[PDB]
């Protein structure tokens, strides 16, 4: 495996180089939007982001070492966590707002336009606020995103010591986080505290993803918000 | 299966 | 007002947490292995209802928790209660691979789970978590630290909680250094344990969905306490 | 009024 041979700096460089781009929405201020069509902007955006995420995942060290079945499973488990942590990252500098796209910046007032989204909105805002107070670094963010990809579906016969390989890569990403923090001049106590602070965020990201998946399944059944074939297949994986 | 095909391409 | 939790030493934090532990409760002494969703879900919600009373009094004894307002205590417990039951379940299931020890007289295996719609999936997730804990040789002192982290973290969306959370991190590291681990093994193990908390969150959210579906099916009456704790998740 | 409110006061 190439993943296990990388140094911490080579790991960060690889992850930084694999970053997907920030996409634009189809939002138009002159166009009236309904709750349905505003949510349409977000599901259309997420669909386009998913294509980039799939090709990003191939560049996460260790991910292509896995079978195709396992790669499918990890992305089916983690895709909304990964979209959401990216959303939170790019919203850091916009307190009280979510930057879905450079042309789509929404506050809580617009989050209440669609019913049932206010809570998820507020949770995303709280997570971004937490990143801002921690002064989360881009190098730490790309580490957290790869951990989500590898970790979120690892616990969902003989052959599969694939789980062992995933665990050794995750250990390497932990080493990489600690190296970043040591270079930031943190004391060892501060390094362990910050590492814990970052990993506990992942629990909240998991929570928000689960709640988002529930509302997404609801939006499908209402059959008013367009959902792409890929989104429907991703959503279907979380139901069976 | 779309995700399967995109990972294979 | 300053909190006593921050002045505790690591060994005092560990002792406080061990002494706060609730007991391991029993199910009914009926010797019939349950298979129907009726008897199974009756036994499990009855057990959870009794465990919740002990959990609330355990929470009051977690350092820093009583420094919070009543409203914040309510919120954290409403957010975290099923995660806390589930991590307790997987802890006491460690020494029984392939089975879940809901109580010393209620050990269930995968075959009973597949007689209840939707149970097998959460069953297998719980078993995998138990197995992972077993293979990491998770210690009781580490377990009570993680359970307190869940209580304080899961609904934390506060400066006081974050300082208490940091103190618990200090305490986990202290235990691992006391157990002889190298510096690298310490942060690697700390990461491994905290990443399992993401899976415990996932199992709680899936279980909460199933408990609500069981509520609407009205298959067995639920306690008012269990219903309000469930209701808080909507 | 929640039961949890009462039990946390005991
Ligand atoms: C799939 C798009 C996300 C979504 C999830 C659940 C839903 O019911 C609807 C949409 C979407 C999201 O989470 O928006 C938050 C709700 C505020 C209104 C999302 C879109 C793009 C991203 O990059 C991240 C998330
Ligand atoms: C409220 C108790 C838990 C529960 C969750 C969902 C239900 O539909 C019914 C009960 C309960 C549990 O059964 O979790 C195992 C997986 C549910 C099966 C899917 C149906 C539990 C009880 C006591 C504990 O100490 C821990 C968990």
């Amino acid at each position: 495996s190439l993943a296990l041979s990388l140094t911490a700096d080579q790991m960060v460089s690889a992850l930084l180089d694999a970053e997907p781009p920030i996409l634009y929405s189809e939002y138009d201020p002159t166009r009236p939007f309904s709750e349905a069509s505003m949510m349409g902007l977000l599901t259309n955006l997420a669909d386009r982001e998913l294509v980039h995420m799939i090709n990003w995942a191939k560049r996460v060290p260790g991910f292509v070492d896995l079978t195709l079945h396992d790669q499918v499973h990890l992305l089916e488990c983690a895709w909304l966590e990964i979209l959401m942590i990216g959303l939170v990252w790019r919203s850091m500098e916009h307190p009280g707002k979510l930057l879905f796209a450079p042309n789509l910046l929404l506050d809580r007032n617009q989050g209440k336009c669609v019913e049932g989204m206010v809570e998820i909105f507020d949770m995303l805002l709280a997570t971004s606020s937490r990143f801002r107070m921690m002064n989360l670094q881009g190098e730490e963010f790309v580490c957290l995103k790869s951990i989500i990809l590898l970790n979120s579906g690892v616990y969902t016969l003989k052959s599969l010591e694939e789980k062992d390989h995933i665990h050794r890569v995750l250990d390497k990403i932990t080493d990489t986080l600690i190296h970043l923090m040591a270079k930031a001049g943190l004391t060892l106590q501060q390094q362990h505290q910050r590492l814990a602070q970052l990993l506990l965020i992942l629990s909240h990201i998991r929570h928000m993803s689960n709640k988002g998946m529930e509302h997404l399944y609801s939006m499908k059944c209402k059959n008013v918000v367009p959902l792409s074939d890929l989104l429907l297949e991703m959503l279907d994986a979380h139901r069976l | 299966k779309i995700l399967h095909r995109l990972l294979q391409d």
